[PDB]
């Protein structure tokens, strides 16, 4: 859990999925703002998943670093609303239907894991995002691949040392 | 801020003539042994002393010839404002907890306001010592939860 | 005697000691330390 | 039991079950007894660091003064070069010590809620009082008897007093903690405190 030894909140009891006991500030008290903040939570999850990688291939593959709009706009408008015109609770988090062809609905347990699973990989996916933005403000116009090759020259230490003390 | 360092002053130097002039104007009435030009002659030196050190310490002037005090926190001007600060927030927090303490021995007896008058001195001797360790005593205190009523 | 005790306790008495006490220290320091305006320490 | 001022009566709220006991607290700061329990904790530990850092910056003088090694004092230790950055080995103090350290502040709180292994699940301490973990930290398996407590915190406490007597020394005089000893005993009565 969070950190062994520290009593969890009322409201976190180790049932839902990826919970941890983590909160403290206390944000998560009203049964509406948990709601809240699990949808939201899931739709950063989703969008910085989907993000990361189309960050790093560039770099990759030598097209250059990570440093039509009114279909765009009109788009994703739309795509917004009509999530947004959801009313059941669950469905918003999860609004399977026809969004899943290949069926991994069946099984109920398998189900399970694999929204820890996704809860898990989207944390790790978000710290990364953080970690991209922060790096690109240290180093300018120098992409993660890059940062990351310099290390690869001196693996010894991620090398803030050379930043918090200059 | 457009300040100049004291010792590079010339108003500043012209200050120091000015008084030391003006000093010298009132020696000259007086024979040089006797006691009022000796207790003259002492004022002179208090002066050069005072310009000496004001100069030796960096303090900033302006156009004026007068030092200015730069309180923004500066770690070249800490002497000015910060280093005297947490000395009085100390003396100042040490006599509010002694007051404060003396005050809550004495609520329990029979007719508190008797002592307020009519100081128990043997029982304020062994509070004051206990003010030496009041920022101790206080952090403690507001986790505990007893000091607010 | 007990009654002179009791009245060297008393509230204008007492304060009339510390404050001259404290007075008489504080122009000590301004006669050891004089015309001071910053900290050389 | 020990009293420290013999003539006067031990404050009530030192009940002498705890080690190294001897009803000291003119100020009384430890009236509460939530209070109690943190600075015997704070104690221990100012006590084991002050004792392993008074030992380590006392011996290696000794050592050179006698000719087995070369090394200098303990003040200027900082100016020698070392094989990294000092940036660099305080990033690795930093994050190290952080685990230990909020190890021992969740033991301080819930005893024995971090008896086990976070990694392998079959290794744990055994059951013991807070502030002595005992287990793997005891390999010999030593007896930890209450004379040995007493013996750990009077050997705390003159090693707290001689650390702050070397700062004290080095503040003042200028030199070295053992180069001093040395000049106290070629003239007793001729080297101290008064004259400097
Ligand atoms: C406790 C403690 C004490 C009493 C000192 C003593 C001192 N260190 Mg220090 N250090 C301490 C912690 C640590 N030092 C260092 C590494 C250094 C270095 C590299 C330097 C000091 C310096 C200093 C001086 C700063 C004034 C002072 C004499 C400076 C010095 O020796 O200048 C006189 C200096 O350059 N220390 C580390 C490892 C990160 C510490 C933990
Ligand atoms: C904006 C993204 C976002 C959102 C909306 C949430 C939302 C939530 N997280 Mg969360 N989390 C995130 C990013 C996010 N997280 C990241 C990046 C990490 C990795 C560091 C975590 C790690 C994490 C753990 C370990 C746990 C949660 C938990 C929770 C839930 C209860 C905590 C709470 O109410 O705080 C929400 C607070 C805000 C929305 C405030 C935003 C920030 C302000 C400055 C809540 C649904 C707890 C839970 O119920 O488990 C599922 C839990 O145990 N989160
Ligand atoms: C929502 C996610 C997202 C967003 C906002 C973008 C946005 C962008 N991508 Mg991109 N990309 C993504 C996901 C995303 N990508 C993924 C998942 C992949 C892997 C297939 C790629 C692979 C990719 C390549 C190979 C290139 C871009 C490029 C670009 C930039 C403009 C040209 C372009 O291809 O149109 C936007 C494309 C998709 C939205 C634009 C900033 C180009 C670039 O470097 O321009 C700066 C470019 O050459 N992307
Ligand atoms: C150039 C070397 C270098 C490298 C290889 C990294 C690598 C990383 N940094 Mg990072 N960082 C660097 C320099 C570097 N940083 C510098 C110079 C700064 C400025 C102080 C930061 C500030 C920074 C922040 C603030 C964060 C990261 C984070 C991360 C990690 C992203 C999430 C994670 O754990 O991935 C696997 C990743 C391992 C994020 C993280 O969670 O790290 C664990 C994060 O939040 N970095
Ligand atoms: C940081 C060091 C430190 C700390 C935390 C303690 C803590 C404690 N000591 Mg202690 N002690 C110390 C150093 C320390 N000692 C030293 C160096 C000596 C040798 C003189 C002693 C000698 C001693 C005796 C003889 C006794 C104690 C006792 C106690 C306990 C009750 C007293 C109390 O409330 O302490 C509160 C203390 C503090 C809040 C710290 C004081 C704040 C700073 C250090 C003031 C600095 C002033 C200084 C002039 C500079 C308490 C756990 C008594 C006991 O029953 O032990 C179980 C007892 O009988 N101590
Ligand atoms: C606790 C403590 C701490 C913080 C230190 C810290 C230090 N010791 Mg050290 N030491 C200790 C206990 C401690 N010692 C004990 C108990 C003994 C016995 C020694 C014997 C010792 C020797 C013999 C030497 C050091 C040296 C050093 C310094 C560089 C070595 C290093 O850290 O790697 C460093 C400041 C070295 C030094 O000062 O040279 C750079 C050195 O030569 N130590
Ligand atoms: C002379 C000082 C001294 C003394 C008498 C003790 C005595 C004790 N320590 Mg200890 N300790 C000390 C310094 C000392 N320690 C220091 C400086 C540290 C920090 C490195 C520790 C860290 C430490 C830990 C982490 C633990 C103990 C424990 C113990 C107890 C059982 C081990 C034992 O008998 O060791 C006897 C030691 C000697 C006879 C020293 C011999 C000389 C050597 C060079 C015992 C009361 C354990 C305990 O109480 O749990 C059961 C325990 O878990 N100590
Ligand atoms: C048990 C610890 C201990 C021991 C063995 C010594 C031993 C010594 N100190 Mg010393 N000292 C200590 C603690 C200690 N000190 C502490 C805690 C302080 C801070 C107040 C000082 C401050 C101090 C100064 C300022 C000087 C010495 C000096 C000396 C040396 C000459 C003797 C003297 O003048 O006594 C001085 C003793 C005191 C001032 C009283 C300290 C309180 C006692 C030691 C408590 C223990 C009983 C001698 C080697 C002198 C020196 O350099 O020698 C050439 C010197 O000038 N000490
Ligand atoms: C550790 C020491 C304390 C650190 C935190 C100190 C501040 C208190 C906690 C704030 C954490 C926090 O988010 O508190 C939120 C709290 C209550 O907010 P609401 O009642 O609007 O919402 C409550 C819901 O979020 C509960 O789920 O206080 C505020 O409204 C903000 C007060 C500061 C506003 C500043 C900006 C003003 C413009
Ligand atoms: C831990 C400690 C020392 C730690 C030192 C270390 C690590 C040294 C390390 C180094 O050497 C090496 C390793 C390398 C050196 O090169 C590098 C350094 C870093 C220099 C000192 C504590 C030092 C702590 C001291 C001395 C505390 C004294 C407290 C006292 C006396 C309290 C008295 C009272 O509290 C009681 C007693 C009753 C209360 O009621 C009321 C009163 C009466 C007021």
């Amino acid at each position: 859990h969070w950190m062994p030894g520290e009593p969890r909140p009322a409201y976190l009891d180790g049932s839902a999925p990826g919970d941890f006991g983590f909160d403290p500030l206390g944000l998560g008290e009203v049964p509406a703002n948990l709601e809240r903040y699990k949808e939201s939570e899931l739709i950063h999850c989703r969008w910085a998943m989907l993000a990361v990688p189309g960050i790093l291939v560039p770099e990759a593959l030598g097209y250059g670093n990570w440093v039509i709009l009114a279909i765009e706009f009109l788009a994703i408008a739309f795509v917004e609303h009509q999530r947004s015109m959801e009313k059941d609770p669950e469905k918003k988090k999860y609004p399977g239907g026809a969004f899943d062809p290949l069926g991994y609905s069946k099984d109920p347990k398998k189900l399970e894991e694999l929204k820890v699973k996704e809860i898990k990989n989207g944390r790790l996916a978000l710290l990364a995002f953080v970690g991209f933005c922060v790096q690109q403000s240290a180093y300018p116009g120098t992409g993660p691949l890059e940062n990351l090759a310099t290390h690869l020259a001196d693996p010894w230490h991620n090398n803030i040392g050379d930043i918090v003390i200059p | 801020s457009g300040l100049t360092p004291c010792k590079d002053s010339k108003q500043f130097a012209k200050r120091e003539k000015q008084q030391i002039k003006k000093l010298e104007s009132s020696l000259k009435l007086y024979a040089p042994e006797s006691a009022p030009a000796l207790a003259l002659n002492a004022q002179i030196e208090k002066t050069k002393r005072r310009f000496d050190n004001y100069g030796k310490y960096g303090l900033l002037c302006g156009s004026d010839g007068l030092p200015h005090l730069i309180v923004n926190g500066d770690q070249r001007h800490w002497g000015e404002f910060i280093t005297p600060g947490i000395l009085f927030l100390y003396i100042a927090g040490w006599i509010g907890w002694v007051g404060r303490s003396y005050l809550i021995a004495i609520s329990g007896e029979k007719k508190p306001a008797m002592k307020e008058i009519i100081i128990d001195v043997p029982l304020a001797s062994r509070i004051i010592f206990r003010g030496f360790i009041w920022p101790v005593a206080a952090y403690r205190e507001f986790l505990n939860g007893d000091l607010i009523a | 005697m007990r009654d002179l005790k009791t009245y060297l306790s008393v509230a204008p008495v007492l304060s009339t000691l510390w404050f001259g006490s404290l007075a008489g220290l504080l122009i000590e320091i301004n006669r050891l330390f004089p015309d001071a305006l910053t900290f050389p320490f | 039991k020990g009293e420290w001022l013999p003539g006067l009566a031990s404050p009530d709220y030192l009940t002498g079950s705890l080690a190294g006991d001897n009803g000291f607290d003119p100020l009384g700061l430890a009236e509460d007894p939530e209070n109690l329990k943190w600075f015997v904790q704070a104690e221990l530990v100012n006590g084991r660091w002050a004792m392993l850092g008074v030992a380590g910056m006392l011996l290696p003088e000794v050592f050179t003064k006698i000719g087995i090694i070369n090394v200098p004092e303990w003040y200027d230790a900082g100016k020698e070069q070392y094989f990294a950055s000092s940036s660099t080995l305080f990033v690795i103090e930093f994050i190290l010590f952080h685990y230990v350290e909020i190890r021992r502040w969740q033991d301080i709180k819930n005893p024995g809620s971090v008896n086990q292994d976070p990694i392998f699940k079959q290794y744990s301490l055994p059951k013991g009082e807070v502030g002595y973990p005992g287990g793997i930290f005891n390999p010999l398996n030593f007896a930890p008897t209450q004379e040995a407590k007493e013996k750990e915190l009077a050997n705390g406490r003159l090693a707290m007093l001689a650390f702050l007597g070397f700062v004290v020394q080095h503040n003042v005089t200028g030199k070295g903690p053992f180069e001093n000893l040395l000049q106290h005993l070629s003239d007793p009565w001729h080297n101290t405190i008064v004259q400097t």
